[PDB]
């Protein structure tokens, strides 16, 4: 009944930095080093970087190094290169292979300057309106860091439970993030009100920004 | 060359079962190899499922959470490993990789040394019907895009101007609505002056329903 | 010796052409569910198997102690001079492979 805890959940670093990801096992791994570190990139199968028990001939770059014994293990990247920004997973084995499990993963992201988002509101389309459903989309474009909050307001009434959102992966060119939040309402409820606004709060804004429209 | 190819994924209904296959090629099921199964739910991390020992004894190794609900086996006439997934539930919606551990010359090998990986296959445990999306315009440096709504299952392709427009394009990860259907949005940032001059079409492709939609976006 | 791996002696076995060459792989089976392999190890660093404890000029014969094994090449040849090793494949209670350090033949 082993659990492997990976710290930190995510870290932002710059090219050339020295990063350290750690993995801690509730019980000691088999022969105190049966632990492996894996790298995964979005859309891609994982790849084995370090096998703690033996040195690898895979062609893993030398800057990657594994360390530790018993329950605490560390992955170290001496000089972070652009090709390293990914998620790293530790895999521990025990006396009973039934206890083998992965860690939670550490997402290593690129550190850049603070960039405020560009907010855009999109009302629902007259095509969708015929179907008795109105989807209102608020777009937050090219912002860093990733932490941002979107607040839907309908005639200054805070919306709750009727919106979903997702974030793109870090852009290769500018290292920013983008967020799309969709407010879903029925045509009957969409026509009960006039002002539709999304209030965006982000580190790069002096005060929150509100992008709105009137249903007319 | 060594290769593992997963197959047999797709839609499965809650409570039903599904068998996955892992076609190995370029190597033989020698005395030094184990074929394993690792899954990854959308956005979540890696989860080890089971392994089977290639070779005579065919020993099986299961993860505790998977014992009793999963069954791993191999084909006797070929070089294939199966994963029977019984009593499937929404939490099981994931991409299923098959990996390989073992070999000769690397000193020590354990089941934590997975050095050969397939591309994985997507399994969607849901009682929803396979449906093509409804592409909706997000009409307008200006921002415009397409709303790809109410499709099942994953995935969906979106391009702009048949691939000619790539810069400033952000296609977002899909969301799972309460209806069991997926919705996503793709957007593009373009110069404001080009709105009258340039035509913008999004090309949405959903193979599971064989639905290709091309929808021009216009200021209203 | 970390992980308690098998051994492979002598480190340098020298034999004339014609007579036999006998390495000895030593593996104490904690598990009692194991399979030995006997490898030849090309300068390409590629590992080719020649025999096994669960069984040709290449023989693997278990000695009385059960921990030691003989690995004999009968009618050895000049093109048999090279580097060798043995590996232990345990299946239960823990799935693992533990391989000895390479020894040379001349």
């Amino acid at each position: 009944a082993a659990q492997l805890t990976q710290s930190p959940s995510s870290l932002s670093a710059s090219v050339g930095d020295r990063v350290t990801i750690t993995c801690q096992s509730s019980q000691s791994v088999y022969n105190n080093n049966d632990l492996a570190w894996y790298q995964q990139k979005p859309g891609k199968p994982p790849k084995l970087l370090i096998y703690t028990p033996s040195s690898l001939t895979s062609g893993v770059p030398s800057r990657f190094s594994g360390s530790g014994s018993g329950t605490d293990f560390t992955l170290t990247i001496s000089s972070l290169q652009p090709e390293d920004f990914a998620t790293y997973y530790c895999l521990g084995g025990y006396d009973d292979d039934s206890d083998n499990a992965f860690g939670g993963g550490t997402k290593v992201e690129i550190k850049r300057t603070v960039a405020a988002p560009s907010v855009f509101i999109f009302p629902p389309s007259d095509e969708q309106l015929k179907s008795g459903t109105a989807s209102v989309v608020c777009l937050l474009n090219n912002f860093y860091p990733r932490e941002a909050k979107v607040q839907w307001k309908v005639d200054n009434a805070l919306q709750s439970g009727n919106s979903q959102e997702s974030v793109t992966e870090q852009d290769s060119k500018d290292s920013t993030y983008s967020l799309s939040s969709t407010l879903t309402l029925s045509k009957a409820d969409y026509e009960k009100h006039k002002v539709y606004a999304c209030e965006v709060t982000h580190q790069g804004l002096s005060s929150p920004v509100t992008k709105s429209f009137n249903r007319g | 060359e060594q290769q593992l190819v997963e197959s047999g994924g797709g839609v499965v209904q809650p409570g039903r079962s599904l068998r996955l296959s892992c076609a190995a090629s370029g190597f033989s099921f020698s005395s030094t190899y184990w074929i394993c199964w690792v899954r990854q739910a959308p956005g979540k991390g890696l989860e080890w499922i089971a392994c089977i020992y290639a070779g005579s004894s065919g020993n099986t190794y299961y993860a505790n959470w998977a014992k009793g609900r999963f069954t791993i086996s191999k084909d006797s006439s070929s070089t294939t490993v199966f994963l029977q997934m019984n009593s499937l539930r929404a939490e099981d919606t994931a991409v299923y990789f098959c990996a390989r551990a073992g070999g000769a010359g690397g000193g020590v090998y354990t089941l934590t040394r997975l050095d050969l990986w397939g591309q994985g296959t997507l399994v969607t445990v849901s009682s929803a019907s396979t449906k093509g999306p409804s592409v909706f315009p997000l009409a307008p440096t200006a921002a415009l895009g397409c709303l790809v709504k109410d499709y099942f299952p994953e995935p969906v392709t979106v391009s702009w101007n048949s691939g000619a427009l790539t810069s400033g394009v952000h296609t977002f990860p899909a969301v799972l609505q309460s209806s069991g259907l997926y919705s996503l949005s793709s957007v593009v940032t373009v110069p404001s002056s080009s709105l009258g001059t340039q035509t913008y079409i999004c090309n949405v492709n959903h193979k599971p329903s064989n639905t290709k939609v091309d929808k021009k976006v216009e200021p209203k | 010796r970390p992980w308690n791996p098998p051994t492979f002696s002598p480190a340098l076995l020298v034999v004339t052409e014609g007579d036999n060459a006998t390495f000895t792989c030593s593996f104490s089976n904690t598990s009692e569910s194991f399979v030995l392999n006997w490898y030849r190890m090309s300068p390409s660093n590629q590992t080719d198997k020649l025999a096994a404890f669960p069984e040709s000029r290449f023989r693997v014969t278990q000695l009385p102690n059960g921990r030691d094994f003989h690995m004999s090449v009968v009618r050895a040849r000049r093109n048999d001079s090279g580097t060798y090793l043995c590996g232990a494949i345990s299946l239960a209670p823990k799935a693992q492979i533990k391989e000895s350090l390479r020894a040379e033949l001349r």
